[PDB]
């Protein structure tokens, strides 16, 4: 209805999920994703995680493993349940449950 | 003294009146007066007067008993209901409670400085009791049915629909008999009854 | 604070004997409520693992179908990165009354301005369709987790606050109550007895 | 006999006496000396002694009535953090509570015998109350201000700020008066004064 899907993916996922039609450019004239290359840092791709999650238009967020991995910190610093934040894994990177922020939060459930 | 049974004399007169007429002091603080509290009172004529109640007006007995279980029904969800903040109100259970809310409103309680409520007669009480038997049976059954069947009718379309109804019939305790007949509140309350079912006839 | 501040009576002792019988009740009723919120936690995380293991190999179905996808056609990536206008796939936000609380929860629409054809990159539309079907089955099971997380992460402090409702009332007010009619079953026994032997003591004296 | 207030000799006590003084045996398991309870003592001679301690002082009033409202604002909010569990709480709340123990702890406490607090002299009373209730005002209209336009100030941050400070004004009380001169705890209670009006002008 009112609500998009946005995914901060590698180029591979990224053009996979565009395919699967998620993408879109609000009025401002931005894209609701992020494209992750070799060369980017830390801090930025933290404000840009920030910018999503301030925006109130996302709902659900779709990230790597390793790239929610490279932002753990800032990723587990938010613990609200209507900007839903999920994982996924890579092509070499496959799923990890270990290696999640929500099933931490489900502390000795295994 | 104390306002309760512990003292001697109240439990030996309880003990051998046959008929006792507890007062809350809770709803003496409401001020929905007379203050009766309806649930620890009790009277030993109900049988005898059966007969009486039906060779004439062949229509009381049911209607009171399912008075006092809408009653009770809505005192126990009372009971229940004060914890969940009543989130868990079912639509069932919202019925009952909203029938039973007006039969508190409307046909517990008089106020005696007014000409249409210092005297009820049993006629018009057994009318005022026959027409909110009579809603409640209505309102359950059409709920009844298309929960069953399809379309499930809740609470907010029949407060839509019927708003003139339930107005209607809360208006029935000003039908002054001081200034009007006996004839024409007999008449209003046979025609709030058939309006009543024009209306669920409507919304079916 | 040990003790509810009231005067001893009989009066006093019906009172408190009921408000004793209805936090017990209150208890009951919320231990029922704490064992259904504990179900829908279990369910919840039954067979999240088992979906989430689903969706890892999809996720890696849609992948080498994407490396077929890099052979017939070749640079697409910017042709695709580059042609972003419009959404096909949109999140229908509806609810979810689980239990008492309710928890949002999500739905798989397609809006309707079809998926973009590229039929020049060297003339392999096969393959891009295939990956299509891959990427829309994935991201359907994918909003289904996203609903399922969200539902468990609301439901996580829902059993939290209920368990600390329910363990404070089972931990303060229960011993309290029942100290207080200790109590006053205590006071009310010696006002009887000095009655009693003052009563004793008239009798004695009429003797003489 | 027993603690129970409600014995024949203490009611009898109660209705002579302009003056009383409730004490309180869990105080007393803390040894909490002198084991005063301070909410249900009261005298009725306030009023004829506030003419006297204005032709010498004029600066108690606020401070006692100041000391009242804490220390009831922080008996209603008791019962509020007990059950909660110490998270319900916005930032005013946490700063009366927490200054509420501080006064607890530092100038309601005192020992019997130590040679330090034999004895303790009016005017300190009236430097140590003067020294925490300005404190409170401070705290107070720094979080307020800082609350209502950006970046609310934790009680957390307050006491990073100024632990020190707070070490010094509760170990305020070691002095021995006997000794030392009173104008010179005056200017030593000045000094502390100082310290905070620095600090909050830093952090302002």
């Amino acid at each position: 209805r009112g609500k998009l899907i946005a995914v901060i993916g590698d180029e591979d996922t990224v053009t996979g999920f565009l395919l699967g039609g998620i993408g879109e450019l609000n009025k401002n004239r931005h894209p609701n994703f992020l494209v992750v290359e070799k060369d980017t840092t830390i801090n930025e791709i933290e404000d840009t995680f920030r910018q999503f999650l301030n925006r109130d238009d996302i709902g659900i967020i779709l990230i790597n493993q390793y790239i929610a991995e490279m932002v753990r910190h800032a990723l587990d610093a938010h613990q609200r349940s209507i900007p839903a934040v999920l994982e996924i894994p890579s092509k070499e990177h496959p799923y990890d449950a270990a290696k999640d922020s929500i099933l931490r939060r489900a502390k000795g459930m295994f | 003294p104390g306002g309760d049974f512990s003292d001697p004399v109240t439990s030996a007169t309880l003990g051998i009146v046959q008929v006792f007429w507890g007062l809350d002091k809770k709803l003496a603080q409401r001020k929905h007066f007379p203050s009766v509290n309806w649930l620890i009172s009790y009277s030993k004529y109900m049988r005898a007067l059966d007969e009486y109640y039906d060779k004439h007006f062949t229509e009381f007995v049911p209607l009171r008993t399912k008075a006092k279980e809408i009653l009770q029904e809505e005192e126990d969800l009372a009971e229940i209901v004060q914890l969940v903040g009543k989130a868990s109100l079912a639509e069932t259970d919202k019925i009952t409670l909203e029938v039973a809310k007006l039969i508190k409103d409307d046909f517990l309680q008089q106020n005696g400085y007014t000409p249409y409520d210092r005297f009820c007669p049993f006629y018009k009480t057994v009318g005022m009791l026959s027409n909110m038997i009579s809603f409640y049976d209505m309102a359950r059954r059409a709920v009844e049915t298309t929960a069953q069947s399809d379309n499930k009718i809740t609470w907010s379309i029949i407060r839509e629909h019927m708003g003139e109804i339930l107005y209607k019939l809360s208006s029935m305790k000003f039908k002054d008999p001081v200034k009007d007949g006996e004839a024409k509140i007999k008449a209003d309350y046979a025609q709030l009854l058939e309006d009543m079912q024009n209306a669920f006839r409507s919304l079916e | 604070k040990d003790r509810i501040e009231i005067f001893p009576s009989r009066m006093a002792q019906t009172i408190m004997k009921a408000r004793l019988k209805g936090a017990q009740t209150g208890r009951n009723l919320l231990k029922k409520k704490s064992d259904a919120l504990t179900l829908r936690f279990r369910q919840i995380l039954k067979k999240i693992i088992e979906t989430k293991m689903l969706m890892g190999e999809v996720m890696r179905e849609a992948a080498f179908s994407l490396a077929e996808a890099k052979f017939t056609a070749g640079d697409f990536s910017t042709t695709v990165i580059q042609n972003v206008n419009k959404a096909q796939v949109k999140i229908r936000a509806k609810k979810d009354n689980v239990a008492g609380v309710t928890l949002p929860v999500f739905e798989h629409y397609h809006e309707g301005t079809d998926s973009y054809e590229l039929t020049g990159l060297a003339r392999g539309g096969e393959q891009l369709a295939k990956l299509k079907r891959n990427y829309a089955k994935a991201v359907e099971l994918l909003v289904e987790l996203a609903s399922l997380q969200t539902s468990f992460v609301t439901l996580d402090e829902a059993i939290k606050i209920t368990n600390r409702r329910v363990n404070a009332i089972e931990h303060v007010i229960i011993p309290r109550i029942e100290r207080t009619l200790a109590y006053i079953i205590t006071e009310l026994d010696e006002r009887e007895r000095e009655e009693f032997y003052r009563l004793k003591k008239i009798q004695e004296k009429k003797k003489i």
